[PDB]
Protein backbone atom coordinates (compact mmCIF):
# COMPACT_ATOMS: atom_id res chain seq x y z
CA UNK A 1 0.00 0.00 0.00
CA UNK A 2 1.49 3.11 -1.16
CA UNK A 3 1.58 6.68 0.66
CA UNK A 4 2.25 10.25 -0.22
CA UNK A 5 4.64 12.69 1.54
CA UNK A 6 5.84 16.10 1.01
CA UNK A 7 9.04 17.16 -0.49
CA UNK A 8 8.58 21.03 -1.60
CA UNK A 9 7.57 23.84 -3.26
CA UNK A 10 7.53 24.24 -7.03
CA UNK A 11 9.56 26.93 -8.13
CA UNK A 12 12.39 27.53 -10.75
CA UNK A 13 15.57 28.52 -8.87
CA UNK A 14 17.81 31.33 -9.97
CA UNK A 15 21.30 30.11 -11.07
CA UNK A 16 20.74 26.06 -10.70
CA UNK A 17 23.47 23.45 -11.79
CA UNK A 18 23.39 24.00 -15.50
CA UNK A 19 24.21 20.44 -16.77
CA UNK A 20 22.90 17.98 -19.64
CA UNK A 21 23.05 17.82 -23.25
CA UNK A 22 20.05 18.23 -25.92
CA UNK A 23 19.97 15.01 -28.42
CA UNK A 24 18.23 14.57 -31.28
CA UNK A 25 16.53 11.00 -31.12
CA UNK A 26 14.44 9.06 -33.33
CA UNK A 27 12.21 6.90 -31.13
CA UNK A 28 9.08 4.95 -31.76
CA UNK A 29 6.23 4.55 -28.77
CA UNK A 30 4.49 1.28 -28.96
CA UNK A 31 0.24 0.82 -27.07
CA UNK A 32 2.78 -0.12 -23.31
CA UNK A 33 3.64 2.95 -23.37
CA UNK A 34 7.66 2.15 -23.71
CA UNK A 35 9.54 4.11 -26.29
CA UNK A 36 12.50 2.69 -28.28
CA UNK A 37 15.47 3.78 -30.24
CA UNK A 38 14.41 3.50 -33.93
CA UNK A 39 18.01 3.48 -36.48
CA UNK B 1 -5.02 14.91 4.10
CA UNK B 2 -2.31 16.83 3.08
CA UNK B 3 -3.40 18.65 -0.19
CA UNK B 4 -1.11 21.78 -0.83
CA UNK B 5 0.11 22.42 -3.64
CA UNK B 6 4.25 21.18 -3.81
CA UNK B 7 5.97 18.18 -5.32
CA UNK B 8 5.37 14.95 -3.17
CA UNK B 9 7.39 11.53 -3.15
CA UNK B 10 5.24 8.41 -3.93
CA UNK B 11 6.46 5.08 -0.90
CA UNK B 12 5.58 1.76 -0.37
CA UNK B 13 6.07 -0.11 2.80
CA UNK B 14 5.70 -3.43 0.99
CA UNK B 15 9.04 -3.80 0.18
CA UNK B 16 12.31 -3.91 2.32
CA UNK B 17 11.87 -0.84 4.52
CA UNK B 18 9.99 2.19 3.46
CA UNK B 19 11.27 2.48 -0.65
CA UNK B 20 10.29 5.55 -3.06
CA UNK B 21 9.01 4.50 -5.92
CA UNK B 22 8.39 7.61 -7.64
CA UNK B 23 7.11 11.36 -7.36
CA UNK B 24 4.14 13.26 -8.23
CA UNK B 25 2.88 16.92 -8.54
CA UNK B 26 -0.21 18.12 -6.02
CA UNK B 27 -2.17 21.05 -8.03
CA UNK B 28 -5.43 22.31 -7.36
CA UNK B 29 -6.90 19.28 -5.33
CA UNK B 30 -5.38 16.95 -8.19
CA UNK B 31 -2.80 14.43 -7.50
CA UNK B 32 -0.37 13.77 -10.93
CA UNK B 33 2.23 11.62 -11.68
CA UNK B 34 3.40 8.66 -13.91
CA UNK B 35 1.52 5.57 -14.72
CA UNK B 36 4.20 2.96 -14.00
CA UNK B 37 4.58 4.47 -10.75
CA UNK B 38 1.50 3.33 -9.24
CA UNK B 39 -0.19 1.11 -11.67
CA UNK B 40 -3.74 2.95 -11.12
CA UNK B 41 -3.62 1.67 -7.12
CA UNK B 42 -5.55 4.02 -4.16
CA UNK B 43 -2.50 6.10 -2.52
CA UNK B 44 -2.46 7.37 0.91
CA UNK B 45 -1.89 10.99 2.04
CA UNK B 46 -1.61 10.43 6.37
CA UNK B 47 -5.26 9.67 7.25
CA UNK B 48 -6.79 10.26 3.82
CA UNK B 49 -7.26 8.29 0.61
CA UNK B 50 -6.70 9.55 -2.85
CA UNK B 51 -8.36 7.74 -5.21
CA UNK B 52 -7.79 7.51 -9.45
CA UNK B 53 -9.59 9.51 -11.52
CA UNK B 54 -7.98 9.38 -14.89
CA UNK B 55 -5.23 7.26 -16.50
CA UNK B 56 -3.83 6.01 -19.54
CA UNK B 57 -0.81 3.28 -19.98
CA UNK B 58 0.43 4.69 -23.19
CA UNK B 59 0.85 8.39 -22.23
CA UNK B 60 1.97 6.97 -19.11
CA UNK B 61 0.14 9.21 -16.73
CA UNK B 62 -2.42 8.96 -13.67
CA UNK B 63 -4.35 12.02 -12.16
CA UNK B 64 -5.64 11.41 -8.54
CA UNK B 65 -8.68 12.77 -6.79
CA UNK B 66 -9.75 15.20 -10.12
CA UNK B 67 -8.89 15.65 -13.89
CA UNK B 68 -5.53 16.33 -15.34
CA UNK B 69 -4.95 19.94 -14.23
CA UNK B 70 -1.36 20.43 -15.81
CA UNK B 71 -1.41 22.18 -19.30
CA UNK B 72 1.79 24.26 -19.60
CA UNK B 73 4.23 23.06 -22.68
CA UNK B 74 7.95 23.63 -23.38
CA UNK B 75 8.19 26.48 -26.38
CA UNK B 76 10.92 24.52 -28.28
CA UNK B 77 13.48 27.09 -27.36
CA UNK B 78 14.51 27.97 -23.62
CA UNK B 79 15.92 26.13 -20.78
CA UNK B 80 14.16 23.87 -18.25
CA UNK B 81 14.54 22.98 -14.77
CA UNK B 82 14.20 19.32 -13.70
CA UNK B 83 12.66 19.23 -10.52
CA UNK B 84 14.13 16.23 -9.08
CA UNK B 85 13.37 14.40 -6.28
CA UNK B 86 15.65 11.60 -6.03
CA UNK B 87 15.31 8.48 -3.31
CA UNK B 88 16.54 9.54 0.57
CA UNK B 89 17.83 13.13 -0.88
CA UNK B 90 16.52 16.38 -0.84
CA UNK B 91 14.57 17.94 -4.09
CA UNK B 92 16.98 19.69 -6.28
CA UNK B 93 16.26 21.86 -9.26
CA UNK B 94 18.96 20.86 -12.45
CA UNK B 95 18.72 23.29 -15.27
CA UNK B 96 18.92 22.08 -19.05
CA UNK B 97 18.00 22.32 -22.90
CA UNK B 98 16.05 19.74 -23.88
CA UNK B 99 16.77 18.07 -26.68
CA UNK B 100 13.86 16.43 -29.45
CA UNK B 101 12.52 13.04 -29.40
CA UNK B 102 11.33 12.89 -33.17
CA UNK B 103 8.26 10.20 -33.52
CA UNK B 104 5.78 9.09 -36.52
CA UNK B 105 3.09 11.31 -34.51
CA UNK B 106 5.21 14.54 -34.20
CA UNK B 107 8.12 15.60 -31.97
CA UNK B 108 8.02 16.00 -28.59
CA UNK B 109 10.94 17.99 -25.65
CA UNK B 110 13.11 15.27 -23.90
CA UNK B 111 15.31 16.23 -21.01
CA UNK B 112 19.08 14.03 -20.84
CA UNK B 113 19.22 14.30 -17.00
CA UNK B 114 20.34 9.86 -15.57
CA UNK B 115 18.04 9.92 -12.11
CA UNK B 116 17.24 6.76 -10.05
CA UNK B 117 13.75 4.85 -11.41
CA UNK B 118 12.34 6.08 -7.96
CA UNK B 119 12.39 9.71 -9.53
CA UNK B 120 9.62 8.85 -11.76
CA UNK B 121 6.91 11.82 -11.34
CA UNK B 122 9.54 14.74 -10.72
CA UNK B 123 8.09 17.85 -12.61
CA UNK B 124 9.59 19.34 -14.85
CA UNK B 125 9.14 23.27 -14.96
CA UNK B 126 9.52 26.33 -17.36
CA UNK B 127 11.09 30.04 -16.20
CA UNK B 128 7.36 30.93 -14.44
CA UNK B 129 7.37 27.68 -12.56
CA UNK B 130 4.80 26.07 -14.34
CA UNK B 131 4.27 22.16 -14.86
CA UNK B 132 5.52 21.32 -18.81
CA UNK B 133 5.48 18.02 -18.12
CA UNK B 134 6.68 14.99 -15.56
CA UNK B 135 10.12 12.77 -15.90
CA UNK B 136 9.94 9.50 -16.11
CA UNK B 137 9.70 7.99 -19.29
CA UNK B 138 12.09 7.71 -22.06
CA UNK B 139 14.52 5.65 -23.96
CA UNK B 140 18.18 4.06 -23.10
CA UNK B 141 20.79 5.28 -25.96
CA UNK B 142 24.04 3.57 -27.14
CA UNK B 143 26.15 5.05 -23.27
CA UNK B 144 24.01 3.11 -20.82
CA UNK B 145 22.36 6.59 -19.87
CA UNK B 146 18.69 7.18 -19.61
CA UNK B 147 17.09 10.46 -21.63
CA UNK B 148 13.36 10.95 -20.68
CA UNK B 149 10.86 12.70 -22.70
CA UNK B 150 8.87 15.78 -21.01
CA UNK B 151 5.77 14.00 -20.51
CA UNK B 152 2.90 16.05 -20.42
CA UNK B 153 -1.49 15.10 -19.61
CA UNK B 154 -4.40 17.18 -21.98
CA UNK B 155 -6.57 19.86 -19.54
CA UNK B 156 -10.13 18.69 -20.72
O1 LIG C 1 12.22 2.55 -16.45
C1 LIG C 1 11.85 3.71 -16.28
N1 LIG C 1 10.59 4.13 -16.54
C2 LIG C 1 9.45 3.35 -16.90
C3 LIG C 1 9.22 2.11 -16.32
C4 LIG C 1 8.10 1.37 -16.68
C5 LIG C 1 7.27 1.86 -17.68
C6 LIG C 1 7.51 3.09 -18.27
C7 LIG C 1 8.63 3.83 -17.93
C8 LIG C 1 6.45 3.37 -19.30
N2 LIG C 1 5.88 2.03 -19.50
C9 LIG C 1 6.00 1.27 -18.25
C10 LIG C 1 12.82 4.74 -15.81
C11 LIG C 1 12.39 5.95 -15.30
C12 LIG C 1 13.28 6.92 -14.84
C13 LIG C 1 14.64 6.74 -14.90
C14 LIG C 1 15.09 5.53 -15.42
N3 LIG C 1 16.35 5.02 -15.61
C15 LIG C 1 16.20 3.80 -16.13
N4 LIG C 1 14.95 3.46 -16.34
C16 LIG C 1 14.21 4.53 -15.86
Amino acid sequence: DMYIERAGDITWEKDAEVTGNSPRLDVALDESGDFSLVE
Amino acid sequence: GETTDGVYRVMTRRLLGSTQVGVGVMQEGVFHTMWHVTKGAALRSGEGRLDPYWGDVKQDLVSYCGPWKLDAAWDGLSEVQLLAVPPGERAKNIQTLPGIFKTKDGDIGAVALDYPAGTSGSPILDKCGRVIGLYGNGVVIKNGSYVSAITQGKRE
